[PDB]
């Protein structure tokens, strides 16, 4: 899977977490087996306004 | 700074068209709605409609329905309001106004533009 | 539209009120009955939004409540800064806001 989320919301992508992204966008089940991988992309996916 | 920089005054012949722009700045332009509200120089204050940058959904009053079209431009973070026929009853200053709430249409506005005058000639 | 009384008197340091009337899905119908304050020659700014609350930066000397099928925005201890038009508002149902005429707060 692949997506772009806000910086403070990366803690939400984990089993058992709650929030806007974890409940309305992408939910990982409590029995999840796998790795969540993330990196900052401010200099490669953002523009002024 | 959440000031809305709005375009200058325009003079149009009767029956012709005119488009007015509001350049948003400072705040997040994508979320907050932008209503359009008119004030004739002789009297009162009247509301027309809104267009949200998050979706592009537009709604209007019955009075201006069909006669006026609204649109957004997220590239320059601005919204455009087009009036098809600049009738002499529509000589007014046109204020664009940001709704006070995040993603709901709820009808009350905090910050208003500096004033774009419009005139119908003779 | 919202029928509305045209004016209100006063003097610096006194009490005054401005009212807006109507009931059929009007200001008495719903709770989103915000008010605005408009000086001539400049944009207005909302001093009473939904029913009774005030925005940040608004002085607390203003007050507002529905008081039934009507509205009332008052001023206590007015000064030279508080003279302007005062427009009521409402939802009026089905995505069609309507404003009131506007009472000019004048101080003697
Ligand atoms: C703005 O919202 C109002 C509220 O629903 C819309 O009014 C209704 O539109 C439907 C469209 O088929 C009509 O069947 C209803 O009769 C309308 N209701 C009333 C009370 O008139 C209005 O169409 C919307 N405008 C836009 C441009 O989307």
């Amino acid at each position: 899977d692949s997506f772009v989320i806000r910086g403070d919301e990366v803690r939400q992508i984990a089993p058992g977490q709650t929030g806007k992204i974890a409940d309305y966008n992408y939910k990982l089940p409590d029995d999840f087996t796998g790795c969540v991988i993330a990196w900052n992309s401010n200099n490669l996916d953002s523009k002024v306004g | 700074q959440v000031q809305l920089v709005q375009s200058g005054a325009e003079v149009k012949k009767p029956g012709a068209s005119v488009k007015v722009s509001c350049k948003a700045s400072g705040y997040t332009f994508t979320g907050y709605y932008m209503h359009w509200v008119r004030q004739a120089p002789g009297q009162g204050l009247e509301w027309m409609g809104w267009i949200n940058p998050n979706s592009g959904g537009t709604n209007y009053t019955q009075m201006f329905q069909g006669r006026v079209t609204m649109t957004r431009d997220t590239s320059i973070s601005t919204a455009y309001m087009e009036v098809s026929r600049l009738r002499s009853d529509d000589t007014a200053v046109y204020y664009c106004a940001r709704d006070r709430s995040w993603a709901v249409v709820y009808y009350y506005m905090d910050v208003w533009g500096k004033g774009t005058t419009v005139t119908v000639s003779s | 539209a919202l029928t509305q009384p045209p004016s209100a008197s006063g003097s610096p340091g006194q009490s005054v009120t401005i009212s807006c009337t109507g009931t059929s899905s009007d200001v008495g119908g719903y709770n989103y009955v915000s008010w605005y304050q408009q000086h001539p020659g400049k944009a207005p700014k909302l001093m009473i939004y939904e029913v009774s609350k005030r925005p940040s930066g608004v002085p607390d000397r203003f007050s507002g409540s529905k008081s039934g099928n009507t509205a009332s925005l008052t001023v206590s201890g007015l000064q030279a800064e508080d003279e302007a038009d005062y427009y009521c508002s409402s939802y009026a149902g089905s995505n069609n806001l309507v404003f009131g005429g506007g009472t000019k707060l004048t101080v003697l």
